[PDB]
């Protein structure tokens, strides 16, 4: 009854859409064949079919294959309906001038009609779930052309991204910060709320809580997908304080422009930790809360909590979750904006959170906060001198004008980055007036 | 005092080894490698002979024509010398330690009349050695390639003179002559034209005309001697699948060719048309003759043995095997004549009287690493490294469930509860996931994990109520299936790969690499004895009787011993293992014993106490 | 005479999915490092 | 789905091809008869990169192999892997190589250039999508040069919207096999510098100190020599054939590599590098996979990369790892190394992850990097064109065949051209 | 985690880290293949300070073997425990050591010493938080005595806060087995003083006098001097690789024994040393260990302790003890031998104990002495420098091969102000 379609751009999009299925299925008792054995619990990412097969209401697009491939070939071949996922024919190579112009228009529309037929058989939706990077060519320009025609054909609805974000250090690729200052450019005023998830800090976090030496990409798209799987829970499950994605919607964004918030949990202990430990209420939104379970590589103290809300999820007690945040108010290491003294929307729900074949701890309590703060200007203005820096002397700028590119908008998107971070220094300042 | 148990039977065939499968010119016994020993097989009345002393697995292995000389190789290890030991067949003695390769042997040939043995080495080596047999030391040798080429990889002998030796291998034809007078071999190249081919498989016919090469190429190369030049080449459309891996030059006019997708083929070489052809499952290695040639002996690399027949080709598999290591071995609860080994691609099913294969799944290329019957029968439970727990059919082979990612670095052991609801599993991470089945579902109970390493054996008290977790980190944990923590932690300077409880539930035995047996009690986890039990090698594998008076145990030292335990003086030990010991099982009849190795053979004992 | 099953997927000893092995020898961890401040890790 | 059009011109590019397919075919499982017998549904999966589907299972790959003399043809189809390639795509020509640019391009190749490209559009029409073309040859010598640049002409002028990787093996000054190597790298190198969009330089001098030294060969062949070649040439190309996380091809290899349309020059490097004696003491790991890949001795064209800053860098990875290892040791390499690298480009090291890593091994590091240091190899051609053109000698021939004093004025002053930037870019 | 690189340079230093790596690899459990076959599981936890890895756990040491003659390095190889060390760690060269400080250090030494610091590098950035480099050489000779000093100011240079621990052999006043060691010595022991932070002095007349005396053998062997040097290679690093009570590593040996930063130069003891007769009238416990230990006879360094004052001293124990042994004997010796330990210093003995006693025994102790003592040995050496240089002989190889009169006029000046703080700190 309150459903919302994912989207999954991009090989990130894949593999972390691979990660949030495989939680979906056990989260809802779902066995990857579409059956389930022996309530309107599933109806919300999965479609009920005659014989009992749920298929999900995702779209996995990308622009060249064998990611796809691995879910057409492994072992959740059945439980999605085969052409759902969309291939293409031709990697877009890390430009966005061919993720946006040259090649996204052989398969826009087929993409397009599949999010209307999806969207058809649905009766209350409550919007888009988007997955991809502010990296490669297909989960930029793609996802950039999904934000232009889903602006036009559903533009009431919520669009909701959860991007994977260049790491200020480590990085990827040389033409990252070429990629995602255009892409934020085109999907600034498209884009409703932007959940902002970094590797480097889902690095730090499984090297030092979760006790992993050696993971590879599937942890941080697991533990992606566990954040995913709560901020939609209260929708699915029932609790005390219910939470939809509108309302997350209204209270996280402040300003037309300003929707970019961090997510972050709550225990991400690996089980030798665990039993020694209280897991209580309180210590768990002081681990949220601490500057090193941030999903991104900034420093809240260089900068200003702005608005967030709690998502919890479990046997929680709401004495205790008011008392948890009645010593978070206090603290002045945590400090918030002068001009919104309620900046907290609480949510909670009756449901533990699951526990997958994968290495995160049988818990019974979770948050995720998702917090919108002023100190991720830093993160864009590292990002942005390093567009500066390349594009001093026109660094790669020839193999995006000849797919189709023009010189200025390369300027147009970095005035309008200039102009973001002005609104970001602009809403920093304490009243005076 | 020190008795032998009987040596019933064994199943196990080595048959990476090039010209491995021979057959004696007596027309009865088969001479076939496995593991640190030669088996001798009477076909007619079915007893197994070893030939014992190597120490390492065995490389190669040749027979004098005459027929009373064996010659055997090792792949010890690198830089230290390689062995050749030089049997003699009617009496089985080892009568020299023949020594000079810095690698391993990978060729060995005896002269037509036997006076010379040549030792074509490995490829550290690369060097043809003469060894006389009278003297029995070498002669002369020399660098069997060329500098500008690759190794040779095979040599064969004359067939009515002792002076033109042929090596071949990566395009390293070469025709060399001794020059006993002066002692020296003289190297004679050869080419073949334009044709730079790879040979695997090398033969000649009863007279000295030509020899035959087989090619990586899937073609068949005659050469002439004599002239030291090619003369005709192979099926140059339908070139052999993979290639021709086993050759051998019948006496009257035709050749038998063998690929490496089992192709046997009966050819006759102006063109080399298959005039009978014969799909053989595993690729051909060895191919010998039965006396004149009316049957034959074919060793498959899948370490299947077939004997077929030239004036029809109608197949008889006479002894299948474990292609590599064995893992486990297990009985179902009643019937004791029938009995499952896992191995590193397949499990397959024993029939025990006859010791043949009856059903065998074939999981492609993925280790299983333990197996388990449930109680009522219906399903085998297997640990693969897949990080998978699948259950296959008992009769026909089906997949009823795969328990997908449930442990991170594989899954190495796996038991059933009694009542048919609990799977306990165990990996290399430590955990000690159990998982509970239903009619179509399986869960995840609780993940109880305290290890910091592997997970060696998982033994289930007889209530269901309590299990034993053998770990390589030296902790044996008396777990607890009611309420799921844990009860007592024994601790110890070892790494457990065994552990099994008393029959009736006291004291839980644990052995390891410390090469020492121990009871432990299960109150304060505390130790009642510590008792020998190996001179040199881990022990790994332990079963009690379920009497609860004695036990069977076998490691690393090739050699199976059973204790008895209100004693522990080696009460009967038996001998005969080519190769480190994985597990030993006592049937539930209390009647027979069954060893599985890492060489891959699967070896029967008696039980010999009626208790 | 003899039963098979051959699996339907051939898969490969490359594209499992697991946790990947320390090349240190992970019971007595050899080549070894701490945690930042400290920590006998996970195996 | 993508696949590549490979092409072998002359000796060096045929025997260095035919390498290649024995390497492409023992990773893939095809025999040298050309039936698949593999151990794994992934070599299957996208076996439609290098080979065409024959009847009953009889892969044929899809390789122009062209000579203007039938002397290595014969050497090819006798070779180990010989029966693979169709008996019909074999385009030779009976007449002589010269190792004469104008013999090899405005003469015989002109003439066989008409049969070549026939048959490269043949491969190129038998398409679903193709990505573009490899070419292995030579500058040093004819055929290779003269025929393979204008094949590298006609085929950039005939599809212009495909990525092209030429691997050219190119003169060392310790030694030289051909007196006009010189000439024949520079009228080469004229119409390599605005054609081509990768370009990888193979330098034999190079080639044999990493058989020297990091194999601890005694007796490296040509066979063991062009191995390596064919490793690093199977390294571009892994992603495109196999899964994996973060998969990189051709095309994204060039887009993130190359900042300007004429710096496409780079020189590669293979990492699982371990001698027969001393793979036993090797505890193969992803930070001394690194050490390898980044040491100045595994290069595989002969210019130090002390003596010249790295533009871009990219590292395929091949096997089953992690990728924090990764990411950490690129920036440890990285921030160790900062005067090694480029300012004015940040994070410029590309990383590929691929989960299928060679056969007898478990983890490989392919090295491709555009760095400033080509001068040591084109000021070095270029100081040898200058000593022997002032002088008009061995270029009698050169005029005699149908070229005048103007191109190879043009072809001197083009790599003075090509020079400039890369240095300008070496001081910023 | 502390990790120690160890150099071996010269034939007597190739040797005695050839006789260590044995009596390590002993104490540790691996056999000469490399992998492990113990006991006990304490021995592998920390095996991070001597032993780098290999596939399968196949342990091999972090040694750089150096010398400029290839001969020694086959006896290594040829040796017990020779298959156990890195073929490219095997750094030589085709030259000759010549026994000549100037050939070994102006010279094909400092054409050698780039390609050694390359293998010192690959050894040092492969670990987490190094600490020490141990050289095993002879001052009296060649390589060790150039090539050594060479290569301590170069890793000095490099790792400014890590520490040199540089057992050497100094020459002896009965014997020379070569006419060049003043001059070797001086030239040695002038980059000494100013790079090493812990230089142990091992005097072969010394090892002479302990396997005479105490250990009462017939026949000796330079095997058996290499051993008791092991013994004490052993004893200074025991607290890094096995747990026990109060541990004090190699940094907190040297703050505690070096009281200034001239005075650095120890002289070393073992001693459960008793003869195969003898161990039946021994008493075995900890009076004898402290005796054996104190005396002027297991002194490896021939200087005898009676003749000037202990500024510092550490005994490390090893072996299941309680303190009540150490403590009260240590302050019982501190406190009657008072006129011995200089009086401006209190309680001048560092303590330090480990649980496991090395293989074969139950209780050892292994001394190390910053004595006045060490001015006989360097004041020796500046008579038999100044009885040569007056002449001006054995030493125009010294001005052939680069060097300079004032060259040598600075060492012996340095090595006589080396010879004041030694007298002046023993008379107050
Ligand atoms: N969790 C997760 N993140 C990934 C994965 N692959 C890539 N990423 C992130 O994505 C960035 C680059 O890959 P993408 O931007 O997704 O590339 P793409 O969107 O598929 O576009 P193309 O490169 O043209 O194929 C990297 O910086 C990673 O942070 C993945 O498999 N899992
Ligand atoms: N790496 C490698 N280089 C080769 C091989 N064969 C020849 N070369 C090189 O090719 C160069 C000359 O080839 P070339 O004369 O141009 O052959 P052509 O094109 O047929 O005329 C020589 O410098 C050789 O070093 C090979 O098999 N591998
Ligand atoms: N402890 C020990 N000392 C040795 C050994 N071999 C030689 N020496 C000493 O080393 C001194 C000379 O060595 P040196 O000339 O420096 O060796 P070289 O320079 O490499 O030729 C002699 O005085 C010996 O006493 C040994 O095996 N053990």
């Amino acid at each position: 009854q309150r459903e919302c379609i994912s989207v999954h751009v991009g090989q990130a999009g894949v593999q972390i859409g691979n990660a949030c299925w495989e939680l979906y299925c056990l989260e809802h008792g779902i066995q990857p064949d579409g059956q389930m054995p022996s309530d309107d619990s599933f109806n919300t990412f999965f479609s009920e079919t005659g014989a009992g097969k749920h298929v999900p209401r995702a779209v996995f697009v990308d622009l060249e294959p064998t990611v796809i491939d691995e879910v057409r070939t492994g072992t959740y071949r059945q439980l999605f309906h085969p052409e759902q996922l969309i291939t293409g024919k031709e990697d877009a190579a890390n430009n966005y001038a061919r993720g946006h112009y040259t090649i996204g228009k052989e398969l826009i529309d087929l993409v397009l009609d599949r999010i209307r037929k999806l969207a058809d058989q649905c009766t209350g939706l409550q919007g888009f779930l988007i997955f991809h990077s502010f990296g490669g060519g297909t989960g930029s320009g793609f996802t950039s052309l999904l934000m232009e025609r889903l602006s036009v054909d559903y533009g009431k609805k919520s669009k909701l991204e959860f991007s994977i974000y260049p790491a200020p250090q480590v990085s990827t690729a040389v033409v990252e910060p070429y990629n995602s200052i255009l892409t934020t450019h085109t999907t600034l005023e498209h884009s409703d709320c932007a959940f902002m998830v970094d590797n480097e800090a889902i690095y730090d976090i499984c090297r030092r809580n979760l006790d992993i030496e050696r993971p590879t990409y599937t942890n941080l798209n697991r533990l992606i997908s566990q954040i995913v799987s709560s901020i939609t829970a209260s929708l699915r499950f029932d609790g005390a304080l219910n939470v939809d994605l509108t309302e997350f919607q209204t209270n996280l964004v402040p300003y037309p422009r300003i929707h970019f918030p961090l997510a972050t949990y709550a225990p991400v202990i690996s089980a030798e930790k665990a039993y020694h430990e209280q897991l209580s209420v309180a210590e768990i939104t002081n681990a949220c809360f601490e500057p090193a379970n941030q999903m991104v590589k900034c420093d809240p103290r260089h900068g200003k909590y702005m608005a967030c809300c709690l998502l919890y999820r479990g046997d929680v007690v709401p004495k205790d979750v008011n008392a948890a945040i009645a010593a978070i108010k206090t603290k002045r290491s945590i400090q918030f904006v002068d001009w919104c003294p309620t900046g907290f929307k609480v949510g909670i729900n009756y449901q533990p959170p699951t526990v997958v074949p994968g290495d995160l701890a049988k818990v019974q309590r979770a948050v995720c906060m998702l917090s919108n703060t002023t100190a991720i200007a830093e993160a864009w203005a590292r990002l942005d001198h390093k567009f500066d820096l390349m594009y001093a002397k026109r660094a790669f700028v020839h193999w995006y004008v000849g797919e189709g590119m023009e010189e200025g908008e390369f300027s147009e998107a970095r005035e309008d980055m200039a102009a973001l971070e002005k609104d970001y220094e602009e809403v920093g300042m304490d009243s005076v007036e | 005092e020190v008795a032998k148990l009987e040596l019933e039977a064994v199943i196990g065939f080595n048959g990476h080894v090039p010209t491995g499968l021979k057959c004696h010119p007596d027309q009865e016994h088969l001479i076939y490698p496995l593991g640190c020993t030669i088996l001798i097989q009477a076909i007619k009345t079915q007893e197994q002979n070893f030939l014992h002393g190597h120490s390492n697995n065995v490389s190669c292995v040749t027979i004098s024509k005459s027929g009373v000389y064996i010659a055997s190789g090792q792949v010890t290890f690198m830089g230290f010398k390689a062995d050749i030991i030089l049997w003699d067949y009617k009496k089985r003695e080892l009568m020299a330690r023949l020594s000079l390769h810095k690698g391993k042997i990978e060729a060995l040939a005896f002269s037509p009349n036997d006076l010379y043995l040549v030792s074509l080495g490995g490829p550290d080596d690369g060097s043809v050695v003469v060894w006389s047999i009278a003297k029995t030391e070498a002669i002369c040798g020399s660098p069997a390639a060329g500098l500008n080429v690759g190794n040779a990889t095979s040599v064969v002998f004359s067939q009515c003179h002792d002076e033109m030796f042929v090596t071949a291998g990566n395009g390293t034809i070469r025709v060399w002559e001794l020059d006993l007078p002066n002692r020296k071999i003289w190297p004679t190249e050869c080419q073949t034209g334009q044709m730079k081919r790879i040979v695997m498989s090398i033969s000649m016919a009863s007279d000295d005309s030509f020899f035959y090469l087989g090619t990586t190429t899937g073609d068949i190369l005659k050469m002439n001697p004599r002239t030291k030049l090619l003369a005709d080449t192979g099926p140059a459309k339908d070139k052999f699948s993979l290639g021709v891996s086993a050759i051998k030059c019948l006496k009257t006019g035709g050749l038998l060719v063998g690929s490496g997708a089992g192709l046997l083929v009966f050819c006759r070489s102006p063109s080399y048309k298959p005039i009978k052809k014969i799909q053989l499952q595993g690729g051909i290695t060895s191919i010998s003759l039965r006396g004149e040639g009316h049957q034959f002996f074919v060793g498959t690399e899948e370490s299947h043995i077939y004997r077929v027949n030239f004036t029809d080709f109608k197949e008889t598999l006479v002894t299948t095997c474990h292609f590599e290591a064995v893992e486990d071995v297990v009985f179902p609860f009643g019937t004791a004549e029938l009995f499952a080994t896992c191995a590193k691609k397949d499990i397959r099913v024993w029939h025990t009287l006859s010791n043949r294969e009856l059903l065998r799944i074939t999981v492609p290329n993925m280790t299983c690493h333990g197996i388990d019957f449930m109680r009522d029968g219906k399903s085998l439970i297997s640990a693969w490294d897949d990080g998978k727990i699948r259950a296959f059919a008992p009769e026909t082979g089906r997949l009823m469930y795969v328990i997908s990612n449930a442990h991170r670095i594989g899954v190495t052991a796996v038991a059933t509860t009694s009542d048919c609801t609990r799977v306990i599993s165990g990996g290399g991470e430590g955990e000690v996931r159990v998982w509970q089945i239903g009619h179509q579902t399986q869960k995840l109970e609780e993940a109880l994990k305290e290890h910091k390493s592997s997970v060696s054996c998982i033994r289930v008290k007889k209530n269901n109520e309590e299990c034993v977790t053998a770990s390589t980190d030296g902790t044996c944990i008396i777990w607890d299936l009611v309420r799921l923590r844990r009860n007592q932690m024994i601790l110890a300077n070892t790494l457990f790969q065994c552990v099994c409880y008393h029959p009736e539930e006291f004291q839980i035995i644990t052995s390891g690499t410390d090469r020492k047996i121990a009871y432990w009690e299960v109150f304060d986890g505390s130790g009642i004895r510590e008792l020998d039990g190996s001179l040199s090698g881990s022990i790994n594998g332990m079963d009690i009787t379920p009497e609860g008076v004695h036990f069977v145990t076998g490691g690393n030292d090739h050699l199976v011993k059973v204790w008895d335990y209100n004693e522990g003086e080696v009460t009967h030990v038996g001998v005969g293992h080519s190769g480190n010991i994985t597990r030993v099982r006592i049937s539930p009849g209390n009647e027979y014993i069954v060893s599985v190795s890492a060489d891959g053979a699967i070896l029967r004992w008696k039980y010999p106490f009626p208790s | 005479n003899i039963r098979h099953w051959i699996n339907p997927k051939k898969e490969s000893i490359h594209s499992i999915q697991g946790s990947i092995v320390s090349p240190h020898t992970a019971a007595t961890n050899r080549g070894y490092s701490r945690k930042n401040d400290g920590g006998f890790f996970s195996t | 789905m993508r696949e590549i059009v490979h092409l072998q011109a002359g000796q060096c590019g045929n025997q260095i091809g035919a390498k290649f397919w024995e390497v492409i075919s023992d990773e893939h499982g095809i025999d040298p008869t050309g039936t698949y017998h593999g151990d794994s549904d992934l070599q299957l999966e996208r076996i439609n990169v290098y080979y065409n589907e024959a009847t009953g299972g009889k892969y044929v790959p899809r390789a122009v192999l062209v000579d203007l003399e039938p002397g290595t043809m014969d050497s090819v189809r006798s070779g180990p892997f010989g029966q693979i390639f169709r008996p019909d795509n074999f385009v030779f020509g009976q007449s002589g190589a010269g190792n004469n640019w104008a013999k090899g391009h405005y003469t015989e190749g002109a003439e066989l250039v008409d049969s070549v490209l026939d048959v490269v559009r043949k491969e190129a029409e038998s398409c679903d999508c193709l990505q573009g073309f490899q070419l292995t040859h030579s500058l040093g010598g004819g055929t290779g040069s003269g025929m393979g640049t204008l094949l590298i002409s006609k085929i950039r002028e005939e599809y212009p919207d495909r990525i092209m990787n030429t691997f050219s093996v190119v003169p060392s000054p310790k030694v030289s096999d051909t007196v006009v190597e010189p000439y024949n790298a520079t009228l080469s190198v004229h119409q390599l510098v605005e054609n081509t969009d990768e370009t990888y330089c193979i330098d034999n001098e190079a080639l044999y100190d990493i058989c020297f030294r990091t194999l601890k060969l005694t007796t490296p062949t040509y066979g063991d020599l062009n191995h390596l070649v064919s490793a690093t040439m199977s390294g571009v190309t892994t992603c495109l054939r196999f899964p994996g996380q973060l998969n990189a091809d051709l095309r994204k290899l060039a887009v993130n590599m190359v900042p300007f349309p004429r710096l496409h020059f780079f020189m590669p490097g293979f990492a699982p590098l371990t001698s027969r004696g001393s793979q036993q003491y090797r505890a193969l790991t992803v930070p001394e996979l690194t050490q390898q890949m980044f040491d100045a001795k595994n290069m595989m064209a002969a210019c130090d990369p002390r003596h010249g800053r790295y533009l871009t860098v990219a590292a395929v990875f091949r096997g089953r790892m992690s990728m924090k290892e990764v990411d950490e040791q690129m920036l440890n390499v990285q921030n160790k190394n900062s005067s090694y690298f480029v300012e004015w480009i940040p994070n410029n090291v590309k990383t590929a992850v691929c989960d299928i890593p060679p056969r007898g091994l478990k983890m490989s590091a392919t090295f491709i990097g555009n760095s400033t240091a080509i001068q040591e190899l084109f000021k070095r051609i270029s100081e040898q064109f200058t000593a022997m053109f002032r002088r008009k000698a061995f270029l009698h021939w050169y005029t005699g065949e149908g070229m005048d004093e103007m191109e190879f004025t043009e072809a001197e002053s083009n790599m003075n051209d090509l020079g400039n930037p890369v240095v300008t870019r070496g001081a910023c």
